[PDB]
């Protein structure tokens, strides 16, 4: 399965 | 149980060899009731904001501002011209400058004394 | 090459022609051969384009000249015109003298690799030639200071020349 | 509060045997020595007057203090372990999700949908739990850090969000 | 080792001093001692660009080693008799130093007790 | 939110003001103990135990487990060199004097045995490598102009 | 000369291309690790060709193309001197990094920044190649700090890892201590010799290099983890296991040693400076091996062994064995690394565990690694006809067959015995015995990249010593007439230490109670050196910076010696000027005194 | 590390507790109170909790070691330690 | 230089009657255009200083500082956009006027011909910064900050004025060209020592020098961010530009009375760097770092060697770009956390990827990785000092090691570690401050490619 990975918004 | 470990400033007595661990007096164990209580509320108020969704930004840390303010502001108002302070002021003041003054002056005088008659190794040095 | 051996003396190169008596043929020979005709060949003709394009429109650039002006020794105190000319002349001579030290170091350094392990015995000529140039440089421009000037060097030259004059009379005894 | 008499020996007995297996290394050798010290621990299980056990404490705690291994086997996740506090460089606080560009939130639509109701769930819960905690706390504040339960109707455990929304131990 | 004991725990004068000996004229004791001669000329060492510590008398074999080696390429399992001459030359040259070591050793041995014999007869 | 009473005051002298700084600094009355009044300017800041952050229990629910600190609680004036990354005051199994004695001994001995070994320079029982051509006179860097002092050796 | 020098320039730029593609954000971050594999393997592939002509004709040259600074008399340009040392080290370095990051792809895959990870190894690789392919000390200084800050970042791979941050902080700190000698040599060469390029400095005949030689020695001491500058090298093990099979494995630590052999033309001149190297190298061999003898890790012990080895080749430099030392480094780089990921393969398979006391019974269950570690364990000791044979055994004889201090030799035999004893120990705990590991039997090494990465290092760690030894002509006079035993002593001193450890391993099975021996503790705190150096002098230096220094000197005295005193002086007596009550009688009385003393008294009329 | 789920952990602890020769297989229960259901002493409680110490690999804080009574809440404790949900 | 002066003063009417929202756009774009025009000043002859006019001249020393000022001016313009949004338009234009006026005085200072004209605009920079520090500061102490910064510089400025006007009556002119060309040896008469002194403490009080530096920690840590960069990046260097100038005549006195300031400095940076390692406020470190870096410059000028002067120039420009970056970096963190305590916001790499880089080489340039111009200036000082005295090496070598000690320390205590979970206002890093750091760093590596332009006229 896949969990959720949390990261700062790198779009900016 | 052996020749016991002597406590030091940079390595203190452990939680085992400390006398208070096995010398628990009624008042010493009593002391660990209200310090826990103030910690309980202190932990509580932190949670009432840390777990507060309404709270945003940064909460003030009173100890941190107490540390910074005492480490930056309240040294001169608490400063005293005490002879001890002037003593450590003197040996860490003009002391080291006179230390390196003499060292560099002696080095320069000892170095300079052979330049004027050609007793140094300078032949391959035309950059400065 | 554009430079000549009078400026940059290149020791003559000899080639120890091989003799592979071993049963296996050498691997280097065709390894350099393939490297030649898979990389050098495309860039040789590409360079031929570059060289032929330079010939299509070859403009010109000359060398800047400098007519010699009176020296600081013959220049006038508090006269800002003549001694400025001597000042700038002295600074250019310093820059050329700096590059003379550069070339002789380049020639000396080139010697060391050329003789390989024999640099100790086969580079003494280039080393002493640089040594006298450096010694002449030291009494020339060294120790002047960050604010060096023609008058400052002249004082150093006069100081050295009066010291040897006194030494010469001392040697006369 | 204060560590009780039989509680202190349990703590000392804990790492003393961990020291033993650090010393014995081999499982069978540890098993032989662990049982021998088990009976040694049981040699004076009786104490009667508490003053005797305090002296018995001193000798016992002095034994296990010297009983440490010079390099005891600290587990990778043990305090000071090889893998201890290793992946903290990966866990990021949950509020950072709100600080996402709408493109990233839209490309993770289901998760932000269930995050929203979790954010909603934080709202009424925080409301109910704070008016639950204030009166559950007796005068003089909380006597201890233990925190009262959700013993009312349809109520969530007070002060739960950061515990429940804790950065999972395997952030990856 | 053994000579170390004979000097440190024994008599230093009895054993040769490695940084001072020999201390006697080699021609003295060998009337017409022929010179250990050179095989590879100065230009041989110079053109081969040999390093100084390996520019000894055995360097005449050493240049032969490289030349078979520089021509044994590809192979590296050849070039056997070349060293067989070289290490034997270094084997005998080390013996020559060893013989010089023992020469000075028994040079020191003989004269010291010969002077001791004089000290005894006076 | 900030005021002088909860600001750090001058050096406390009267017992009532010791209690006054106690509630401000968030300890009890008996837990307040300012630094010595030698004129260093520490004043009302209490002399907290000379401990490091490594001594702190990891298992306790620190509000700042990255450094093992908690919100609201007082901190040490010299916290900065006493944090986990920097100097640590945690106990060592060996006695500090004994291990320091071990260091000051070994490094002293280490130099000692080598020192006598320098006084006893070991060598093989072999002669010197007298190099040819005046031990490589010109090759080593001799003067080309003047002739060498021939270092020519016969065979043994 | 059309090949070789040009080929080296091709090799050192193609390794930068991954970084250029990485910073261009056009590369695909997914296959970039595999893309890195292809680059390094290819860069190794073009690294073989520059050897071919060096075997053939032995040509060496220096490439200096683009002139950076003119700096009056001292021109500066990027310059690589390709000599024997640099030419054959590039394939050795290139082959090592390709294999270790081949292993690291399987190992270091459970981390989001594996793309950023592999990029960092690339950023090490060009910095190290800048160091080795150098012609003036400044470029070597560029690589020197580049790898040092590279270790800082790589050791602290987990920015949340407090211990790694401390190790990285100690990593650069000791490395900056080394550069103090680098700066000392830097200043002396530009002043006394007035040069920076390697060629000129050697051939200027600086027959008085005393202070430069100390500066060079200090530089190598910090870089090569000498005593006093050692503990960072064990500390670097805190990072990820591949990172331990990296810069500090055998790559970066030998950079200072490479500097030592670089300056061998002047290094031999001073016997004093020649001596202190093999001293400190000898102490490292004893001390670090001694710590590893009684120890409870795997990477740490082989890290201590590396420092013991790092003390080995520059002992030979101390006895003037430059080329032989460089051969030993490459052999050392081979098997030291070779056992590193094999230990890492065990660590990955056995759930990121490092202590030996949880290993055991892995011989049959860890087949390929078991052979690999078994060979490499005494390959470090170097049985006849092996990488270690042509280096370690010759090293022991060479120092014995030379003029050294009495204790210099004894540490070398002690080194060989002590290294072998724990070299047998780590096998005993790991593979032999019984699996002191959790009941869940996950132990497995079926990963193809695992096998292939180590597989090329079997052929390296066993074949390289033989092929290279016959491929490199001898540099010094061979030791032919030799009194037998001091060569055979190197082989034997290896086996009783193996034998003593063998029964010592057996005594672990013995149910006899064990006492906390002083030696056991002594070797376990690393001789208590980190226990006091990282504690006492640091505390004093940091503490005085606040009680004194920051407060007492600056914030207590400086502002009291000029600003506050003068401000107070104006403050104090501005009152007496301005506290006039306003009485007219008093004002005009002051007029009268001023009028009277204007003349006669002050005689302003005279 | 494979996704070790609570079902594997739950089986391992109860098997080891049954394996524990002083907690016999027939007298072992899911909610096995060591003091009451099983009648062990404090030291055996240390032995029980530190048996799964080496058997599971992770660490149990001492302040949580003495509290942890029953295998069911042993299971729940390791459940919240890693945060298993399946 | 009026091709730079005239457009610079023309920025005032344009910025004072622009629209209520275009003041930031207009000021930024044309200031950058001025920077491009100022880039043409990089051209220098062999040794002849570019003598554009009677009252304006420049050489290889003035222009690199000139470009530094002009290139810098848009950087505070973008930095101030953050915390100047909550202000009225008229006051905002007043802020821009102070920055432009500060720039205009700077260009005239560097391009000045004689010393007195240089002195007038030199000191004149005190007024624009005094308003900037005091009016737009943040905390109560800023009032004490302004007085400390003003009097300290002025206390040394006035003796120089007396000495300068004394030069005119004795030599006959104060023009730099004539002074150097008509340079005469200075006697060791007891008056001449004070004559030497009066021309020195003016330059070294604002360097700052050890002992006479307390205004530096009391202003830079406390000024508004925009004023903080220009103070650290250029204003400290005003002593450097003057000292290379005034030393052309004050010889051979420098041989003797350099000593009391030399080891005052030589023990200085080691002492100051020790304070940097043990700070509690963020901006306090960089401020204490700035004097530490400035200290080696003092030795470089005073030792009077061509190599040191080149090292002085390179370290001067390199430190300006650096110190501006770290001060900008601290401002970015201070804005979100509303404080400057170091360990308040440790462990932010997990939330600030690009910032963690902007920490990384900014500190590395503070560590001075090779071949950054920081070392090129620093290493040249070392060689010059070693040629002067061998025993020098241990001191500043130890300093750049304790310099290394802290220069990773805030990196560990701001980015390495774990976030603070109660903090929840670290938003997405805005491109404004983000691009601000880019414009700081790229010229550093660009100048690393061709440093030959920033070694001054002695190259
Ligand atoms: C490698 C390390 C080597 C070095 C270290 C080796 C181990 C160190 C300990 C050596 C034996 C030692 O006598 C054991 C001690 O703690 S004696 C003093 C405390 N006890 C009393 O004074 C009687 C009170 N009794 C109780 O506290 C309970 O009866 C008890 C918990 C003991 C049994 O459990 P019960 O179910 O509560
Ligand atoms: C049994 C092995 C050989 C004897 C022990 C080692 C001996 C080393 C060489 C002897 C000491 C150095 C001087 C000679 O050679």
């Amino acid at each position: 399965k896949r969990l959720f990975i949390i990261k700062p918004s790198g779009f900016y | 149980s052996f020749p016991k470990y002597k406590p030091s400033r940079l390595a203190t007595l452990p939680a085992t060899l400390d006398p208070a661990e096995y010398d628990i007096s009624p008042e010493t164990r009593k002391a660990q009731a209200e310090r826990l209580a103030i910690r309980s509320r202190l932990k509580r108020e932190y949670l009432l904001q840390y777990n507060d969704p309404n709270r945003l930004g940064v909460i003030e840390d009173p100890a941190l501002i107490r540390w910074t303010y005492a480490r930056s502001a309240n040294i001169y108002p608490n400063f005293r011209p005490t002879p001890k302070t002037s003593l450590l002021g003197a040996l860490f003041g003009i002391g080291p400058l006179f230390f390196w003054y003499y060292v560099f002056k002696t080095d320069r005088d000892k170095k300079e004394k052979l330049i004027q008659e050609g007793k140094l190794d300078q032949t391959f040095n035309i950059s400065y | 090459d554009s430079w000549d051996k009078d400026v940059y003396p290149e020791p003559p190169r000899r080639t120890p022609a091989p003799a592979p008596q071993t049963s296996l043929p050498n691997p280097v020979t065709y390894l350099t051969k393939i490297f030649d005709l898979l990389v050098d060949r495309p860039v040789t003709l590409a360079r031929e384009f570059i060289e032929q394009q330079h010939a299509k429109n070859r403009y010109y650039y000359y060398h800047r000249e400098f007519r010699r002006v009176p020296d600081i020794t013959e220049c006038e105190e508090k006269d800002i015109l003549c001694m400025f000319e001597a000042e700038m002349q002295w600074r250019r001579d310093y820059k050329v003298d700096q590059e003379i030290v550069n070339i002789i170091q380049e020639r000396l350094k080139a010697c060391q690799q050329r003789e390989g392990e024999s640099y100790r015995q086969n580079c003494a000529k280039e080393l002493e030639q640089f040594t006298q140039v450096s010694k002449a440089f030291q009494d020339r421009y060294s120790d002047l200071g960050a604010h060096y000037s023609a008058r400052k060097c002249l004082a150093k030259q006069k100081q050295r020349m009066l010291a040897e004059r006194k030494a010469a009379k001392e040697a006369a005894a | 509060a204060y560590l009780t008499h039989q509680q202190k020996v349990l703590r000392l007995y804990k790492r003393a045997l961990r020291h033993l297996e650090s010393w014995c290394v081999h499982r069978d050798k540890y098993r032989y020595f662990a049982c021998l010290m088990r009976a040694r621990f049981d040699e004076h299980k009786n104490e009667k007057d508490m003053v005797k056990a305090t002296q018995l404490l001193r000798q016992a705690e002095e034994e296990f203090w010297y009983g440490q291994h010079p390099q005891p086997y600290i587990f990778p996740e043990s305090p000071g372990g090889t893998s201890y506090e290793r992946y903290e460089c990966y866990k990021v606080p949950e509020w950072c999700l709100d600080d996402w560009h709408p493109s990233e939130k839209a490309m993770y639509p289901d998760y932000f949908a269930k995050r929203e109701q979790w954010k909603r769930l934080r709202r009424e819960s925080w409301e109910r739990e704070v008016k639950q905690l204030q009166e559950e706390t007796p005068p003089g504040g909380p006597r201890t850090e233990a925190l009262p339960p959700a013993r009312k109707e349809g109520d969530l455990p007070p002060l739960w969000w950061h515990i429940v929304t804790r950065p999972r131990e395997r952030p990856m | 080792g053994a000579h170390l004991a004979r000097r440190y725990l024994g008599d230093a004068s009895k054993e040769p001093d490695p940084l001072r000996m020999p201390t006697f004229p080699p021609d003295y004791g060998f009337p017409e001692r022929k010179e250990r001669e050179m095989v590879a000329t100065q230009q041989e060492m110079n053109d081969a660009q040999l390093m100084l510590q390996q520019r000894d008398y055995c360097a005449h074999y050493l240049i032969q080693l490289l030349k078979c080696k520089r021509d044994s390429f590809p192979n590296f399992l050849a070039c056997k008799h070349e060293q067989h001459d070289w290490d034997y030359c270094e084997h005998l040259d080390y013996v020559k130093r060893m013989k010089e070591f023992e020469r000075e050793r028994r040079l020191l041995q003989r004269k010291k007790r010969r002077e001791q014999r004089e000290a005894e007869m006076a | 939110h900030v005021t002088k009473d909860m600001f750090p005051g001058p050096y406390p002298k009267t017992p009532e003001e010791r209690a006054a700084a106690a509630k401000k600094y968030n300890m009890r009355v008996e837990d307040y103990e300012p630094y010595p009044d030698d004129g260093m300017g520490y004043g009302d800041y209490p002399k907290l135990p000379d401990r490091s952050q490594q001594e702190r229990d990891p298992w306790y629910d620190w509000d700042h487990p990255d450094l093992r600190l908690n919100w609201g609680e007082p901190i040490h004036w010299d916290l900065d060199m006493y944090i986990r990354n920097r100097v640590d005051t945690s106990p060592t199994p060996v006695s500090w004097n004994t291990m320091c004695k071990h260091l000051s001994g070994f490094v002293a001995f280490m130099l000692f045995m080598f020192w006598v070994g320098e006084i006893y320079p070991s060598y093989q029982p072999v002669g010197p490598k007298q190099y040819p051509y005046n031990d490589l006179y010109l090759e080593r860097g001799g003067d080309p102009t003047k002739e060498p002092e021939p270092v020519v050796h016969y065979e043994i | 000369m059309n090949p070789f020098a040009s080929l080296t320039l091709t090799t050192l730029i193609i390794l930068t291309i991954p970084i250029m593609m990485s910073n261009s954000n056009i590369y695909k971050t997914n296959l970039y690790p595999n893309y890195v594999k292809t680059t390094v393997s290819y860069a190794f592939t073009l690294s073989l060709v520059p050897l071919l002509m060096f075997m053939h004709t032995g040509q060496e040259m220096i490439i200096s193309n683009w002139h950076w600074m003119t700096l009056q008399t001292v021109e500066l340009s990027l310059s690589f001197k390709m000599d024997y040392f640099s030419v054959m080290f590039i394939p050795v370095a290139l082959f090592v990094t390709w294999s270790i990051m081949e292993f690291s792809m399987w190992y270091m895959h459970s981390d989001p920044f594996i793309n950023r990870f592999f990029k960092y190894l690339v950023l090490f690789l060009i910095t190290m190649m800048i160091l080795v392919t150098a012609n003036n000390l400044f470029q070597l200084f560029i690589g020197w700090e580049g790898v040092g800050i590279m270790s800082f970042l790589l050791i602290g791979w987990w920015h949340g890892r407090t211990d790694a941050n401390t190790a990285a902080l100690q990593a650069i700190l000791y490395n900056r201590i080394g550069d103090i000698g680098f700066v000392l040599s830097m200043a002396w060469f530009l002043t006394h010799s007035n040069a920076w390029d390697l060629q000129q400095i050697f051939m200027l005949n600086n027959e008085c290099p005393n202070m430069p030689l100390i500066g060079l020695l200090l530089a190598a001491a910090g870089k090569s983890a000498q005593f006093g500058l050692h503990p960072w090298l064990p500390s670097a093990m805190e990072g990820p296991t591949p990172v331990s099979a990296l810069l500090h494995s055998s790559t970066m630590v030998v950079a200072g040693v490479f500097l030592l052999i670089r300056f061998y033309p002047l290094m031999e001149t001073n016997k004093l400076v020649q001596t202190m190297t093999l001293c400190l190298g000898a102490i490292t061999t004893l001390f670090t091996a001694l710590c590893a003898i009684t120890q409870n890790d795997i990477k740490k012990i082989v890290a201590f062994s590396t420092s013991s080895q790092l003390g080995l080749m520059m002992v030979t430099i101390g006895i003037n064995q430059p080329h032989l030392a460089f051969l030993h480094i490459c052999m050392h780089a081979f098997f030291k690394a070779m056992l590193f990921m094999c230990s890492g393969s065990i660590i990955h398979s056995l759930n990121d565990e490092q202590d030996i006391r949880k290993m055991g019974g892995l011989y049959k269950a860890m087949p390929f690694t078991t052979t690999a570690l078994i060979i490499g364990s005494l390959a470090l000791t170097g049985m006849p006809y092996l990488t270690g044979f042509y280096s370690k055994d010759l090293i022991i004889e060479a120092v014995n067959m030379s003029y050294t201090n009495a204790w210099a030799l004894l540490m070398t035999l002690i080194a060989t015995s002590l290294t072998a004893a724990y070299s047998t120990r780590i096998i005993f705990f790991a593979f032999l015995g019984k699996p002191r590991f959790p009941p869940l039997v996950l132990i497995n090494e079926n990963n193809p990249l695992l096998i292939n990465s180590i597989k090329r290092l079997l052929i390296g760690s066993i074949f390289a010593g033989f092929i290279i030894s016959n491929n490199i002509p001898p540099m010094t006079v061979p030791n032919t007439t030799m009194p037998l035993y001091m060569k055979m002593t190197a082989l034997i001193v290896t086996i009783m230490g193996f034998m003593l450890a063998l029964e010592l391993n057996n005594t672990t099975y013995y149910l006899k109670f064990k006492y906390p021996s002083q030696t056991y503790k002594f070797s376990n705190m690393l001789g208590y050196y980190p226990s006091i150096m990282h504690r006492l002098p640091t505390y004093h230096n940091l503490s005085m910076s606040q009680k004194s220094a920051s407060s007492l000197l600056d914030l207590i005295w400086l502002e009291t010696i000029l600003p506050k005193t003068t401000s107070f002086i104006q403050m104090k007596m501005s009152i007496m000027v301005s506290n006039q009550k306003g009485l007219i009688k008093l004002y005009f009385l002051s007029f009268l005194i001023t009028i009277m003393i204007s003349m006669t008294l002050f005689n302003y009329h005279e | 590390a494979p996704p070790l789920t609570l079902e594997a952990i739950k089986d391992r602890v109860l098997y080891v507790l049954k394996l524990y020769d002083k907690i016999d297989p027939e007298k072992l229960s899911v909610n096995s109170h060591f003091m009451k259901d099983l009648g062990l002493d404090s030291l055996d409680q240390v032995e029980i909790i530190m048996a799964m110490e080496d058997e599971f690999g992770f660490e149990i804080p001492d302040i949580d070691a003495e509290k942890l009574m029953c295998p069911q809440e042993i299971v729940d404790y390791i459940a919240d330690k890693k945060d298993v949900y399946e | 230089m009026l091709k730079i002066i005239i457009p610079t003063t023309m920025l005032l009417p344009m910025t004072w009657m622009s629209k209520h929202n275009m003041i930031w756009i207009n000021a930024t774009v044309h200031s950058l255009l001025i920077s491009l025009i100022s880039l043409s000043l990089l051209n220098q002859l062999g040794e002849n200083s570019l003598n554009f006019s009677l009252t304006f001249f420049s050489d290889s020393l003035s222009a690199p500082l000139l470009v530094l000022t002009t290139w810098l001016l848009p950087l505070m313009l973008m930095a101030s956009q953050s915390h100047l949004s909550k202000e009225t338009t008229t006051r905002k234009k007043l802020y821009i006027t102070m920055l432009i006026l500060l720039q205009l005085f700077l260009i005239m200072t560097f391009t000045a011909t004689e010393l007195i004209l240089f002195y007038i605009l030199f000191e004149a920079t005190l007024v624009p910064t005094l308003i900037i520090i005091t009016r737009w500061g943040n905390q109560t102490e800023r009032l004490n900050a302004g007085l400390y910064f003003l009097f300290y510089t002025l206390a040394g400025s006035l003796p120089l004025l007396v000495a300068l006007v004394y030069i005119q009556n004795t030599t006959g002119s104060l023009n730099f060209l004539i002074i150097h060309y008509w340079s005469h040896p200075l006697s060791n008469s007891w008056s001449n020592i004070f004559m030497w002194l009066a021309c020195i403490m003016a330059f070294m009080v604002k360097m700052p020098l050890y002992g006479l530096h307390l205004w530096l920690p009391k202003a830079h840590v406390e000024a508004p961010i925009a004023g903080s960069m220009v103070l650290a990046a250029v204003l400290l260097k005003l002593g450097g530009y003057g000292m290379m100038r005034i030393t052309t005549i004050l010889n051979p006195l420098t041989n003797y009375m350099a000593y009391p300031f030399l080891m005052l400095s030589m023990w200085g940076m080691i002492m100051t760097s020790s304070i940097c390692l043990r700070q509690t406020d963020l901006k306090s470190l960089i401020a204490y770092s700035s004097v530490s870096h400035m200290a080696l410059v003092i030795v470089a000028i005073m030792i009077q060697t061509p190599w040191s002067f080149m090292g002085a120039t390179a370290l001067m420009i390199a430190h300006g770009l650096t110190s501006s970056m770290l001060f900008c970096l601290a401002n970015t963190n201070y804005e979100r956390v509303h404080s400057r305590t170091m360990i308040l916001a440790r462990g932010l790499q997990t939330l600030l990827p690009l910032m963690a880089t902007w920490w990384l080489m900014a500190s590395l340039t503070n560590l001075a990785l090779p071949p950054s111009i920081n070392l090129i200036g620093e290493l040249f000082i070392i060689t010059a000092s070693f040629s002067w005295s061998n025993i020098t090496i241990i001191l500043m070598g130890m300093n750049m090691m304790i310099t290394a000690l802290y220069s990773l320390y805030m990196l560990i205590t701001t980015q390495r570690g774990k976030y603070t979970h109660h903090i929840n206002n670290i938003k997405a890093s805005f491109t404004r401050e983000n691009a601000l750091m880019a414009l700081h760093i790229l010229p550093l590596l660009l100048l690393t490619l061709n440093p030959k332009m920033i070694l001054g006229p002695l190259y």
